[PDB]
């Protein structure tokens, strides 16, 4: 779908605000937060995986949060 | 086809502009814009090709310019002998040629 | 001097066949394409097609695909345009025009000064 | 008087040795130019028009499927055939179905199937591409005359409109009473339109990059095409349903014009209902003050009384404006105006509208000045009846520095390398900074092409963490991380 | 900043147009035509490095 390919953040923005500036600046954060609300078990599983593969705490956090960012992108 | 006014008249010694309009494939995309003068009972003769430039042996009174999909012909200092049939021709994208509907130039007495 | 000579006026019944001769002199005929343009009396010009004297290939307008055939003669430096199955609306003045082909002997992209010279015209009347 | 009233207004000071100043103009933003002994002007880019747009690509966006046909073939005799697939206006797909004796052939197994139907496009999208040669930039020129119907009177013919095109770099504008101004701009390098295409909806429009437009998964004809039927990759708007391997049916996918609207999140909207009007972008310019004159330098000093008809107002940049009417005799004459201290010892502020004159006694005048921080007093007129207006300015010089450097950082971020030309006078340091910005911005754009602000923040945080866990490399990493974090948080997309 | 590919541009005839070639440097480039008054200055930019 075209909504999956937005013409966003590729260096053409000027002083003028974009077409979906204000109300459109925050689809993804709220969408991911809602997905985490309604799909917790996957989030706990991802946290366990980050605990497992990660060696240091920073790597664990990076893997966990960024996996949770991956998760609703495909769905 | 090419759309242009059927008849254009003007006072002698004046400046008039006549326009030939086609489509994007022939006029608005190409520089193959040429104008031909048809004397009554005589063979056509080119007065202007490649509107940005002019032919040899033709007076500098005739000037041509293209604005988008419309090509314009401007004549400065109308005179009696300018009364003749003028045709706009364009080489279209498909490799063929298209001509205008023919224009009659009238000079007031 | 580039001189374009055309045949005289002809009259033919509808459905006949007419071949017109346009002879060009004063230049190298093989290195130039040849054009044929018609015009009804008091009407606009119509372009039939062109023949490249370098190779003899043919190209005609979409309207005149199945009725207009044009050939060329290198020896006489002339091109013959033949139209069959004449119609009452075919009565018009027919002009033969010339333009330059590229240095490769082909007529793919016409020059900027196309239709550089014109012939005197042939008048054909259909009964 | 044009800039007074807009938050996005910037001040440029001084001139070069050649009496020229490099400035950049923006839509919705403006800059005022003044010098030691020169009239103060108002500059605003209000219109950008392009001629003869060329249709690069026509995208279909509404479709309907009719005249649907299908036929099957028994297993192991190839694929089913119609006399019909020869025409490309239809959409066809080969799926796989079950066949049997109940299905009309004497062999058992999986059989072939194919369906085709009309693909007629109801509504469509057109993308217009325009050469930089066809661009036109319209700029309004407003000297600080101070007439009563000038402050923010954008709809009034008070300033002078100038038309500049790439065909003539030199555009020359005469100002009545202020000499004649030489205007130099760089329309070609403002935005490289070779990579942008004008996308047009039924009544709305956007300015989008050409490449992303070429990557849209919608049916298309080339712009030069006029048949209106050869729709390429039609399968993106049709679905062939094969529920249980017995029948393939084709249906039309819906309307993506709302989906397209969502896909234009990071695009900038324009309109071309009555011409390719664009209110987006920036224009780098060089201002030459060679032939600028001061109006009314032969008019004597005002001697009569003055009265205030509109009170002092405080702008967004610490400047003040006042409307005062001359009640005495001797018009035309110069308005007395000083920004003095409480003891009237040292001049504190400076005039924005230099040495104004009274065109007519009844007509009031508008005066702009920049008072210093704290207490300030405006002296208009002379004894008898000398007006002394008290004013207070909030803030501090350190503050003024912090928001001016924040604004400089923001304009640098949103312009790129060209921001170094905002007030450049030809200094070698300016050129060095410009070169460094070009190289750094090229690397930055190569590294952050097509990435959102949130993930920009994520990458910046990662870079700062890496820098904090490594000396020169560490400080370089934390610096690049913090600057990219600022860029990500500041960018709206 | 640049050099003329068509060395010595000449006006053979007053009303005859003449084609001129030049090789501008990378970046901002300015074409100077004629002399004051009425001198033409163009504003082409070269894309590359
Ligand atoms: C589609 O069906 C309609 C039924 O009314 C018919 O008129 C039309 O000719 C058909 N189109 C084709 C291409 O067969
Ligand atoms: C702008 O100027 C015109 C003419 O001077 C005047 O009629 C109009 O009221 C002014 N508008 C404003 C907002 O000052």
């Amino acid at each position: 779908s075209v909504a999956l390919v937005p013409h966003v953040g590729m260096g053409l923005e000027t002083r003028t605000e974009t077409w979906m500036s204000s109300e459109g600046a925050w689809k993804h954060a709220q969408r991911i937060e809602t997905w985490i609300l309604r799909h917790p078990g996957f989030t706990i599983m991802a946290a366990i995986l980050a605990y497992t593969i990660g060696t240091t705490h920073f790597q664990r956090a990076l893997i966990f949060i960024l996996l949770t960012a991956v998760a609703p992108s495909m769905t | 086809a090419l759309t242009q006014p059927a008849s254009v008249s003007g006072s002698p010694g004046q400046s008039i502009t006549i326009s030939c309009t086609g489509t994007s494939s022939d006029v608005g995309g190409f520089n193959y814009v040429s104008w031909f003068q048809q004397h009554p009972g005589k063979a056509p003769k080119l007065m202007l090709y490649d509107v940005t430039s002019r032919p040899s042996g033709v007076s500098s009174r005739f000037s041509g310019s293209k604005s988008g999909n419309t090509a314009s012909l401007t004549i400065s200092g109308l005179q009696a002998e300018d009364e003749a049939d003028y045709y706009c021709s364009s080489h279209t994208s498909r490799g063929t040629w298209v001509f205008g509907g023919g224009t009659k130039l009238t000079v007031l007495a | 001097e580039v001189q374009l000579v055309e045949s005289g006026a002809e009259v033919k019944k509808p459905g006949a066949s007419v071949k017109v001769s346009c002879k060009a002199s004063g230049y190298t005929f093989t290195s130039y394409a040849m054009h044929w343009v018609r015009q009804a009396p008091g009407q606009r010009l119509e372009w039939m097609g062109w023949i490249n004297a370098g190779n003899g290939n043919t190209k005609y307008s979409q309207k005149f695909q199945d009725r207009v055939t044009i050939t060329r003669d290198t020896s006489a430096s002339t091109a013959y345009m033949e139209l069959s199955s004449l119609r009452s609306e075919d009565t018009a003045i027919y002009y033969c025009a010339r333009d330059k082909v590229d240095d490769y002997g082909d007529y793919w992209f016409p020059t900027l000064w196309y239709f550089d010279y014109w012939g005197q015209g042939t008048l054909v009347t259909v009964s | 008087m044009r800039c007074i009233g807009i938050s996005n207004r910037d001040f440029v000071e001084g001139v070069s040795g050649g009496s020229w100043v490099d400035i950049v103009l923006e839509h919705g933003s403006c800059v005022t130019t003044m010098a030691k002994n020169k009239p103060t002007l108002d500059f605003e880019l209000i219109k950008t028009e392009a001629k003869q747009p060329a249709t690069l690509r026509k995208y279909c966006i509404e479709a309907k499927l009719t005249n649907t046909t299908t036929d099957s073939r028994c297993p192991t005799q190839g694929e089913p055939s119609l006399n019909e697939e020869q025409d490309k206006r239809f959409v066809c797909k080969h799926s796989m179905v079950d066949r049997g004796w109940g299905n009309g052939c004497g062999l058992f197994g999986k059989g072939g199937i194919v369906t085709c139907a009309m693909f007629t496009c109801k509504k469509n999208m057109k993308g217009k591409v325009v050469q930089p040669e066809n661009l036109e930039y319209t700029i309004v020129i407003t000297p600080h005359s101070g007439e009563e119907h000038a402050v923010g009177n954008d709809t009034g013919k008070h300033g002078k409109e100038i038309k500049i095109t790439p065909q003539s770099s030199i555009t020359e504008a005469e100002l009545t009473g202020y000499g004649t101004v030489t205007m130099e701009c760089s329309p070609r390098t403002g935005l490289d339109f070779n990579e942008m295409v004008l996308l047009q909806m039924e009544n709305k429009a956007w300015l989008v990059h050409r490449q992303w437009f070429l990557d849209l998964p919608l049916p298309w004809l080339p712009g030069a095409d006029t048949q209106g039927s050869n729709w390429i990759q039609k399968e993106t708007l049709v679905t062939f349903k094969n529920p249980h391997a017995k029948k393939q049916d084709v249906v039309v996918l819906g309307s993506q014009e709302g989906a397209m609207h969502t896909a234009l999140t990071g695009a900038t909207e324009i309109q071309m209902s009555s011409g390719n009007l664009l209110f987006t972008g920036h224009l780098k310019c060089r201002l030459r003050m060679d032939k600028l004159q001061l109006k009314g330098m032969s008019y004597s000093m005002c001697t009569g009384k003055f009265k205030v008809v509109k009170e002092i107002a405080e702008t967004q940049h610490g400047t003040i404006v006042i409307r005062v009417q001359y009640e005495g005799d001797g018009s035309p004459c110069k308005i007395p105006f000083e920004i003095m201290d409480l003891e009237k010892r040292h001049v504190l502020g400076r005039l924005i509208t230099v040495n104004p004159i009274v065109t007519e006694k009844d007509s009031p005048v508008n005066i702009e000045a920049e008072p210093p921080f704290g207490d300030s007093y405006i002296i208009i007129g002379v004894e008898p009846g000398q007006l002394k207006l008290n004013w207070f300015k909030k803030g501090s010089s350190i503050g003024q520095m912090i928001e001016t450097t924040m604004r400089g950082a923001k304009r640098m971020a949103i312009l790129g390398d060209t921001a170094w030309d905002f007030g450049s006078l030809g200094g070698v340091f300016t050129s060095i900074g410009k070169a460094l910005h070009q190289v750094f911005g090229a690397i930055y754009g190569a590294a952050f092409s097509g990435v959102s602000w949130t993930m920009k923040i994520l990458i910046g945080v990662i870079i700062t963490w890496i820098g904090m866990n490594s000396t020169s490399l560490s400080v370089s990493l934390v610096l690049v991380g913090v600057v990219t974090l600022y860029l990500g948080v500041m960018v709206q997309a």
